[PDB]
RNA sequence: GACCUGGGCUACACACGUGCUACAAUGGGAAGUACAACGAGUCGCUAGACCGCGAGGUCAUGCAAAUCUCUUAAAGCUUCUCUCAGUUCGGAUUGCAGGCUGCAACUCGCCUGCAUGAAGCCGGAAUCGCUAGUAAUCGCGGAUCAGCACGCCGCGGUGAA
């Protein structure tokens, strides 16, 4: 369930289907999709179990995981937990660089 | 067991050796582990105790039990009868087991780095050697575990002096500073 | 021992990701791979990073090439830089 | 985005050098604001100064990336 | 009054003014394919070549000017594509890896790449600009400038009720 980690859905093509899990823009589909010599197909994904299993393999040569979640919450467990300056403030999520915000909150909490 | 072996072999004549003693009924064991989740929150919410006892079942090889409160405090809001922390005994061989797994794997993961602090006296016998935080174990979960409370430990032993109790954690591991 | 009512434990056999330490017991559990007569017939899989060894509390001052990852993080890229 | 290398002042190295051996100092009055850290440089205790105050640190192992410049938060809101 | 180091005018429980980008099918994504005008250039613009996912890196040729460069402009045109969704729309936020000038990008520069993907499906009361190369859309150049522009000043394309 579906093919590897979860929900792999049909009736969109084959770039468009492997989008939807975290850890796929668009440079790693096409990468993965020209390892094996495969194509669109077509737009709905009517694969056949050699393709499919190997475009599953390939994917396991990554960091694509449901702890590729938590080695972005490792990252910033790192980075919020030494002092931390950039932790007070990555929580108020505020770049490393500075962004300079009085009325940019609304990305994240909508103080309004 | 690892530790009764040691006992046997080396121990107990390095403690005839050390204070001289006339018979081996002499020698002072271990008898006791207790461990108390003082929790005292469940006052205000009850489900605190509720995976304090889902640790303790997994950290010792029992389950707790619940405390009650034998008095009634208006500071924080305490009544006769109240839910408060947990007890856990330990007996027999689970103590050389458990303290195996003290001795190997948990003292060694705690930041700051300087293992059993030396001041823990009482005088005769008992090294109460808290614990700070929960993550220490190998059987600790990050995607259970929230809060970031700690533990307890009473070192039990039939020491008159604390100068054989030390001689006793000496030849039990025991990383004092 | 009451019945029913206490938790799961098997003694099983610890290892390490150094030398491999291989006397102890255990409570928790996993997919067993080595059955070890020498010991506990049991899992193997509680592989703890630590040795209690590997702290300089008992063996020594061992850290200058200590090439962990994160340590060389910093420690490779301009590492191989610094010598 | 410093490609060649680290960069720490030469007007920093010279408070000390002779803790190499022994227990270290506790006194280290700088600026604390262009040097990075780079591995030579762990386990000191330095007076971080954020244009008021010399505010003392020590140093982790893996406080090691970023410069001074953590741990001199010139705003005070507070 | 004067010299120097470091910080700050770049904060944020909030309210108001001015601009940029979207809420997708006259559209997004991929491929191939044309036509402008103004102005700038010596420690300044770079021809060509090689390498790189790229920001770019190296060797170097013209240029004190209707000659050399900025510079072959975008909307344009033809094929495929997606098929109405919070979506191949959207592109903020956040980790990692970098590139460039600066003695030095933490406070506090710009840009590239990977991974992430939020609001937002045309906005009440009210209120603004405009009578034709105008309104609406699309690019390009300059000032100050090591570096940094959604701002300012100027030009040109398509072209309304």
């Amino acid at each position: 369930a579906r093919i590897a980690g979860v929900d792999i859905p049909r009736d969109k093509r084959v770039v468009v289907s492997l989008t939807y899990i975290y850890g796929i823009g668009n440079t790693t589909a096409k990468k993965v999709l020209a390892n094996v010599g495969v194509s669109e197909d077509v737009r709905v994904r009517d694969l056949t179990n050699e393709q499919t299993d190997a475009i599953r393999a390939e994917i396991d040569k990554l960091k694509v995981e449901g702890d590729l979640r938590r080695e972005v919450n490792l990252n910033i467990k790192r980075l919020m937990e030494i002092g931390s300056y950039r932790g007070i403030r990555h929580r108020r999520g505020l770049p490393t660089r500075g962004q300079n915000t009085k009325n940019n909150a609304r990305t994240r909490k909508g103080p309004t | 067991n690892r530790l009764k072996e040691k006992y046997i072999k080396e121990v107990t004549p390095s403690l005839v050796e050390k204070f001289n003693y006339s018979s081996v009924m002499q020698t002072p064991k271990v008898d006791k582990i207790v461990i108390n989740m003082g929790v005292g929150d469940a006052v205000s919410n009850a489900k605190n105790l509720d995976k304090a006892v889902e640790e303790l079942a997994l950290i010792t090889g029992q389950k707790p039990l619940i405390t009650k409160a034998k008095k009634s405090i208006a500071g924080f809001r305490l009544r006769e009868g109240m839910p408060i922390g947990a007890k856990v005994t330990l007996r027999g061989e689970r103590m050389y087991e458990f303290l195996d797994k003290l001795v190997t794997v948990s003292l060694p993961r705690v930041r700051d780095f300087h293992g059993v602090s030396k001041k823990a006296f009482d005088g005769r016998g008992n090294y109460t050697l808290g614990i700070k935080e929960q993550l220490i174990f190998p059987e600790v979960d990050y995607d259970l575990v929230d809060k970031v409370r700690g533990m307890d430990i009473v070192i039990v032993t039939t020491a008159n002096t604390d100068e054989e109790s030390r001689e006793l954690l000496a030849q039990l591991g025991m990383p004092f500073q | 021992m009451k019945q029913d009512i206490h938790p799961n434990y098997q003694p099983v056999v610890f290892m390490d990701s150094t030398t491999g330490f291989k006397f102890l017991s255990g409570s928790t559990k996993g997919s067993s791979e080595t059955v070890e007569w020498e010991d506990g017939n049991t899992y193997p899989l509680l592989r703890v990073e630590v040795t209690s060894d590997s702290h300089p509390f008992y063996t020594g001052r061992q850290k200058f090439t200590q090439a962990d990852g994160r340590v060389d993080r910093f420690n490779k890229k301009y590492g191989l830089k610094d010598e | 985005s410093l490609k060649k290398g680290p960069f720490v002042d030469d007007h920093l190295m010279k408070k000390v050098e002779a803790q190499q051996g022994a227990e270290k100092k506790k006194v280290i009055k700088t600026w604390s604001r262009r040097s990075t850290i780079f591995p030579s440089f762990v386990g000191f205790t330095i007076a971080v100064y954020d244009g008021r105050k010399h505010v003392p640190v020590y140093i982790q192992e893996d406080m090691v990336g970023h410069k001074l410049g953590e741990f001199a938060p010139t705003r005070t809101y507070r």
